[PDB]
């Protein structure tokens, strides 16, 4: 890692949950970390099935 | 088990108690400065 | 617009605003209050709003679908209770050999039924008929009028029903012997033997009955399940019921005889104590008995 | 007005009484993006329409007369409509009032608002298409609707007389003993869109008749859309009534050009 | 600072057993508002959604009114409730602005949900919506916005 | 012109997910092609969910979440 | 008429172009002038050699 650097690139302005932020199809709220481990469990498994 | 859905957090964890933590007693003679907020979430979040 | 108008109209508004205008089964509720177990449960037809439910403590309790009034007056076990539809009749019957009439309007005996043998099981009624069927360990339907003695299988009969058109009266025994029952001619209709001890039988409200044994249930004008150990309710989605001795409660869909769930009830604060005596279904709500001594509502 | 406008919009299913939206089963196991039955046989998968319209009891007002909604309610025409007097959509039948307002837009797409097609389907049901004006209904399945009665020959056209007329205008109705099927033609095709999707697995039982109990165990009645006629005694009809509507065209016509000049 | 009661968390001041059986009702409410009664509908679906979005506003002017209205908790009693979410710490903020005294919520302002950009249409006057709805004509066609089934947040209505 | 995004309550995404359990209706025809949609975006979401995994001092964590 | 067009905030997680299918087409030929194949007239003669 330390003969081999990767220099970042400056140019990269758009993030992605930056630019999903500026759309009107998600919304943002707090919740627990548990419950949204079980979310994402609900969510993926409901993606590949 | 891989048959049982996962349950869900409202009917289910939301309304217990959680359980305590590991956290070192942190002895308060040689331990003042920091066993106010050493185990916080984000410590001295709200400290100006 | 002036402020005592705009004052004026937010009046209007049916709410206070901003919301104003200006124009699977689970169980929702348990019932605690009775000393001993809950045999027979009867539901109210022209409101649904109450429901009778015997005890082996023989008393009999009607509860709000809070307890709104107690019916003493059986010495022993009551095994059955029926309501009327046309008539503010309630019928009760129960282990002492006789089938007691109650009158809804003021709570009191008015007739009692006499010459069975030994303790009834099963009470039955018709608003068509105006007659009343009652079945015990006698192993014969007594046809009372609110007469005829249908001499039948050898033993005991678990459950009956009755229906307007033909092949009224419906029997079943532990024998395993399913018999339609022609009241007329008093002699059999037909002998549906299918069974290897029926302990229920529900009628559809298609022109069908459900047949519960021990390990299979069949419907008669055959479900699979795994082996569930021993009453049936019909819903008029056509969704069936079926209650266990484990505490399994069995629901499946009558047209295709496929079981959709299996839930398994919290017994009390027994393992042995937790079955399903009885269940009935109100006029999208499902009652249940348990024999520990709870009412538990399933939505 | 006395039947329609008097009243308003009535609930015609309970939404705990709406059926379920998973079929009946025909296969193995669910599928859930498409949401049919996957390891199965076959089925005949029609079957009686439990719902049915009462057309001068379920019409009333509704939350689109007074918003200036021009299309009628799809379930309101199949007797299912759970939102009452809350729905966005029309809930009546169709008028010249009602019909005038479509006439820019009845080109493209039906009176329920559903884009119509370049091409018919296969077996000339669903929507329709926009390249002809089709006014005129493939009634067929009789048998099944009827639940196999023999009824004679001359009361299933009745039946079919008295159910069709409370749909709107008819042009006329044949129907056709050999065939033991009907065809309705309306006076315009917005009635003929909103009787297709009212009476389709319908039954004519008239509950009278014995069978009214065992209406639900039978097929259903097929109303899809009808071919041409092609007898000439009807053929010569065709070129007559696309000639007066040529010259009623041509008259409007000629009007513009005189504003144009 | 959660809303679960950990052990991180602060023990409630002195004024909030007067006001718990209050905020017990909006709690058994919103509970039974999520409980995934299934209804096939997306007009009746978002109807379901229209209920917790109400519920939130309610809990929030309850909260609001006890404070800034009536002064009848105290301040550590009106922060504890912000931190541990029982009061939307956003939305009192705008109920105290000259124009958004009856604010409908959040969302209904915000300028880059829309298509245009706007609020949404439960911030216009009634008054204002029935004068141009008598030039065309017509009645009005709006009853309910489809973030919240608002029917009107100005405050002069 | 710009507003901060407007801080959605705990319910209204829970009401959201309980809802999406039976996509058997064909007013959810939409929202199945949202759900293959953003399989691709999935493993950034595992990423963001497993650096913000609770400490072993801490009871539980509340998480500023963004969802569809 | 003056018509103002605007761009609709897609969805990100929606399929982008919802007709773009992967399908195939044949194309027709626009022949509206006839191409005159200017070659030479005719060192024509030739045995059997080829
Ligand atoms: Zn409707
Ligand atoms: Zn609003
Ligand atoms: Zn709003
Ligand atoms: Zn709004």
């Amino acid at each position: 890692n330390e003969l081999h650097p990767t220099l970042p690139t400056n140019h990269n302005k758009t993030k992605l949950l930056k630019s999903l932020k500026n759309t009107k199809y998600f919304q943002q709220t707090t919740i627990d970390w548990v419950e949204a481990g079980l979310q994402l469990c609900r969510q993926g498994h409901n993606m590949l099935n | 088990d891989d048959d049982e859905p996962p349950l869900s957090y409202e009917q289910h964890i939301e309304n217990i108690e959680p359980l305590d933590p590991i956290n070192l007693p942190l002895d308060s003679q040689d331990d003042e400065y920091v066993k106010d907020w050493l185990y916080d979430s984000r410590p001295l979040e709200e400290d100006s | 617009f002036t402020k005592s108008e705009l004052k004026r109209r937010r009046k209007t508004r049916k709410g206070d605003g901003p919301w104003g205008s200006w124009s699977p089964k689970k169980v929702i509720r348990n019932y605690p209050g009775h000393p001993e177990g809950t045999t027979a449960l009867k539901f109210l037809p022209k409101t649904g709003h109450l429901i009778l439910s015997g005890g082996n403590d023989h008393t009999i309790k009607i509860w709000d679908f809070e307890c709104l009034r107690d019916f003493q007056g059986h010495n022993k076990p009551i095994k059955a209770l029926r309501f009327t539809e046309d008539c503010q009749s309630f019928l009760s019957s129960s282990f002492d050999r006789s089938v007691k009439i109650w009158d809804t309007e003021t709570g009191k005996v008015k007739t009692r039924l006499h010459l069975n043998s030994t303790p009834a099981d099963v009470e039955s009624r018709p608003t068509n008929p105006h007659e009343f069927i009652v079945g015990l360990s006698n192993s014969k339907i007594l046809h009372y009028d609110d007469v005829q003695t249908y001499d039948h299988h050898l033993s005991s009969i678990l459950a009956l029903k009755y229906f307007p058109d033909g092949s009224k009266f419906i029997s079943s025994s532990e024998d395993k012997t399913v018999r339609i029952w022609e009241n007329q001619i008093n002699v059999p209709i037909k002998q549906i033997s299918d069974t290897a001890s029926m302990p229920f039988l529900n009628v559809h409200p298609n022109y069908f009955c459900a047949q519960s044994m021990d390990n299979r249930i069949y419907s008669f004008s055959k479900y699979k399940r795994h082996p569930k150990k021993i009453h049936s309710s019909a819903g008029y989605g056509i969704s069936l019921a079926f209650s266990g001795d484990g505490r399994y409660i069995c629901s499946g869909d009558s047209k295709s005889r496929l079981f959709t769930w299996d839930w398994n009830t919290s017994r009390l604060l027994i393992p042995g104590n937790k079955p399903i005596t009885q269940v009935d279904w109100h006029p999208s709500k499902v009652i249940c008995s348990g024999a520990a001594g709870k009412i538990y509502v399933c939505d | 007005m006395t039947s329609w406008r008097d009243k308003s919009a009535k609930v015609q299913v309970k939404e705990s009484e709406l059926p379920s939206s998973i079929p009946a089963q025909t296969g193995l196991t669910f599928n859930i993006w498409y949401n049919k039955w996957s390891q199965g046989f076959a089925g005949n998968t029609r079957f009686v329409s439990p719902f049915a319209l009462q057309p001068q009891l379920h019409s009333g007002k509704t939350r689109g007369d007074n918003d200036g909604q021009l299309f009628f309610c799809l379930f309101f025409a199949k007797g299912m409509c759970c939102l009452g007097p809350k729905c966005e959509y029309l809930h009546h039948i169709p008028d010249e009032e009602d019909i005038g307002k479509l006439a820019l837009r009845t080109e493209v797409l039906d009176c329920f608002g559903r884009e119509k097609f370049a091409d018919y389907r296969e077996d000339m049901g669903g929507i329709g298409s926009f390249r002809k004006k089709n006014k005129t209904l493939y009634v067929g399945g009789i048998d099944g609707a009827l639940n196999s009665k023999h009824l004679k020959p001359a009361q299933i056209e009745s039946r079919i007389r008295f159910v069709f007329s409370r749909l709107g205008d008819i042009d006329r109705i044949r129907y056709v003993e050999s065939k033991n099927c009907g065809f309705v033609k309306f006076k315009y095709q917005a009635n003929a869109e909103f009787a297709k999707e009212a009476m389709s697995n319908q039954t004519l039982l008239l509950p009278s008749d014995k069978e009214w109990d065992d209406r639900r165990e039978g097929t259903g009645l097929l109303v899809k859309w009808a071919n041409e006629d092609p007898d000439p005694a009807a053929q010569k009809r065709l070129q007559e009534e696309l000639k007066l509507e040529s010259l009623n065209m041509m008259v409007h016509l000629i009007n513009n050009n005189t504003n144009s000049a | 600072m959660p809303r679960i009661k950990t052990r991180r968390s602060k023990p409630a001041p002195d004024g909030f057993e007067k006001i718990k059986p209050t905020l017990t009702d909006f709690e058994i409410q919103l509970r039974d508002a999520q409980k995934d009664k299934s209804s096939k509908l997306a007009a009746k679906s978002n109807e379901q959604l229209w209920e917790i979005m109400q519920l939130h506003h309610q809990r929030s002017r309850y909260i609001y009114t006890l404070y800034y209205k009536r002064k009848a908790i105290s301040k550590d009693l009106y922060d504890w409730l912000i931190k541990e979410k029982y009061a939307d710490k956003l939305l009192i903020a705008k109920w105290r602005k000259t124009g958004y005294e009856k604010l409908c919520c959040l969302r209904c302002i915000q300028k880059n949900e829309t298509n245009n950009g706007s609020t949404c249409i439960c911030r216009v006057p009634r008054a204002q919506l029935e004068e141009e709805a008598r030039k065309k004509g017509t009645q009005v066609s709006f009853h309910q916005c489809v973030h919240c089934g608002c029917r009107g947040c100005a405050s002069t209505d | 012109l710009y507003t901060p995004k407007a801080e959605m309550p705990p319910e209204h995404l829970r009401k959201i997910i309980n809802t999406h359990s039976d996509m058997a209706s064909k007013m959810y025809n939409t929202d199945k092609k949202a759900f293959l949609g953003a399989l691709k975006y999935l493993p950034h979401a595992i990423l963001k969910l497993l650096e913000n995994m609770p400490h072993p001092w801490e009871q539980a964590k509340e998480v500023k979440v963004l969802y569809h | 008429h003056h018509i103002e067009v605007v761009s609709k905030q897609m969805d990100p997680l929606l399929p982008r172009f919802v007709g773009k299918k992967a399908r195939k087409v044949v194309a027709p030929t626009e022949n509206d002038e006839v191409v005159p194949v200017l070659h030479m007239d005719g060192g024509e003669a030739d045995p059997n050699e080829w």
